[PDB]
């Protein structure tokens, strides 16, 4: 199982250990690791078995797409991927050198139509100066188009600190991930396609409020604030959408599942 | 040409690949226009939409990334 | 045969407390818990603070480690609300809030360690010899 | 959107705890609105009012 992930995901570490010598910055274990790997290879090349593997095929892969013409033989003119969001590294490297010829469509969905992802030096937000087009109409981009590099939106070590909703904040590390290295290739297309949301219900305020990359939440750090109770939105009494319900025994928590659904 | 769309819902993202393959139709349909994903369940649920669309659902297949 | 108080044991070494019948024995260990969460305590106090996967605290009945955990949460939720208000109502978290060196860096780290509070270190001594020998 | 959890031991009545996302859920929502009652009372204290109201608590037994 660990030399799968090690196949799936690092490279570099199995070409250091093809040839045997160590990798430098890394903790116990690998002494008997490398010579381990080294070995398997040995042996399943004295078994006459098929070498090649997915961590030299990749690179191979990338040499001869790119170090090619502009026909391939035998390929598919288009084709499309939805539904996903955590991918490996070296599969976005297999589809930006398979965009140059095949026409790939990403349907990437994310909870927020801004950017919100890390930053890698001060150098590289300025690649990020860009504009996304609409579907036919014009084009977007982020708020504060110079006042959030301007301004401490982003911090020289960090990503972006104020992230507004706290939500987002406490759960967006894959998305942060996944966005940064999105947002990274230079052969891409990136235009939107968004709907917007009327703030009625409690859940379209929430919705809402995250999309907006925003906040609501009040702390009170003069005492007028924490006297005052009004700068909030109100509530409707009668807004049932969230609801919270304590149960004790997991058959009387079904029951109820039951007979509310029945009389939802 | 590695095109990126954003989105808020699936629905208009699927409303926009309908539209492309309208707008543009492959001179040989019987090519297997390959769509991934990441389950049995999304696959059963885009075939369900797409023949709910369209009135049919044929020669469309769903393979792994790998 | 000493006096007690959460804000003056110096947390060094082997220490032995002992309290007696109706002392309520959670309200003093809270404190130690946010004392050694944020690093106060005078020169008797700890070279360095530590983070929430470092503090292992090992009780033996089972229900209390989620009252306890609980507890934990509310008292570090509150703490950092009367931190960033500067006005407290508790005297120990007044005389916590006297002892407060910096306001700002005390949020953060209290903002960076209650998110963190879902794989904190609590356990009964059959599993944490469970969690500890599979690793 | 029907959210639920296990609150308290049967057998002893003892206490448990919902989850850490749940309470940061609640606490945002009782840090977002208040009830239209208390309109201009107090913000901790229309936060615990709203926290109370949207609270459901059910009952041991089908028959009480």
């Amino acid at each position: 199982d660990l030399f799968d992930q090690y196949l799936v995901y690092r490279p570099d570490w199995l070409a250091q250990w093809e040839t045997g010598h160590l990798v430098e910055g890394l903790g116990e274990a690998q002494a008997w690791q490398a010579p381990l790997w080294k070995a398997l290879v040995e042996y399943t090349h004295q078994l006459g078995q098929p070498r090649w593997h997915r961590a030299n095929l990749y690179q191979r892969f990338i040499e001869t797409l790119e170090s090619a013409t502009t026909c391939p033989p035998g390929l598919p003119s288009r084709v499309f991927i939805c539904g996903i969001s955590a991918l490996p590294p070296v599969y976005l490297q297999a589809l930006q050198a398979l965009g140059k010829h095949i026409e790939i469509h990403l349907l990437f969905t994310n909870p927020c139509r801004y950017y919100w992802g890390d930053i890698k030096d001060p150098a590289y937000l300025a690649k990020l100066l860009t504009r996304q087009r609409r579907h036919s109409f014009e084009d977007r981009e982020l708020p504060l188009f110079r006042d959030s590099e301007n301004a401490g939106q982003l911090f020289n070590s960090d990503g972006e600190q104020d992230v507004g909703n706290p939500l987002l904040a406490s759960w967006g590390k894959l998305g942060r991930d996944y966005i940064y290295l999105l947002s990274d290739l230079e052969s891409s297309q990136e235009l939107d396609a968004f709907v917007d949301v009327t703030p009625d219900n409690l859940l379209h305020n929430i919705q809402s409020d995250i999309l907006e990359l925003e906040n609501r939440a009040v702390a009170g750090v003069n005492i007028e604030e924490f006297s005052r109770s009004d700068n909030k939105r109100p509530l409707d009494p009668l807004d049932s959408s969230i609801t919270f319900h304590v149960c004790h025994s997991p058959q009387r928590e079904v029951e109820v599942l039951h007979d509310r659904l029945l009389a939802m | 040409m590695l095109r990126v769309y954003h989105s808020n819902r699936l629905d208009v993202l699927e409303a926009l690949m309908e539209f492309i393959v309208e707008r543009e139709r492959l001179d040989d349909p019987f090519e297997p226009e390959m769509i991934l994903v990441q389950s049995t369940g999304m696959a059963q649920w885009l075939q369900m939409t797409l023949s709910q669309k369209f009135g049919i659902a044929a020669n469309i297949d769903f393979p792994l990334p790998a | 045969a000493e006096t007690l108080d959460p804000l003056r044991l110096p947390l060094q070494g082997e220490r032995l407390i002992e309290a007696s019948a109706g002392t309520g024995k959670t309200f003093t260990i809270a404190a130690l818990y946010l004392r050694l969460l944020l690093g106060l305590g005078g020169s008797a106090a700890f070279p360095r603070p530590l983070t929430v996967e470092e503090l292992l605290v090992v009780t033996f009945t089972e229900a209390a480690t989620a009252e306890l955990r609980g507890r934990i949460r509310s008292n570090i939720h509150e703490l950092r609300i009367a931190c960033l208000r500067e006005t407290t109502d508790n005297p120990l978290y007044e005389r916590l809030l006297e002892e407060i060196d910096d306001k700002a860096q005390a949020a953060q780290w209290l903002l960076l360690a209650e998110r963190q509070m879902d794989e904190a270190a609590v356990f009964t001594i059959h599993g944490f010899c469970q969690r500890m020998l599979n690793l | 959107l029907y959210i639920s959890y296990i609150g308290r031991s049967i057998q002893d009545n003892s206490e448990r705890f919902p989850s850490v996302l749940v309470q940061e859920l609640i606490d945002y929502i009782g840090q977002s609105h208040y009830l239209p009652g208390d309109e201009a009372l107090n913000c901790d204290e229309s936060e615990a009012r709203v926290k109370a109201h949207l609270t459901c608590l059910h009952t041991r037994m089908p028959f009480d």
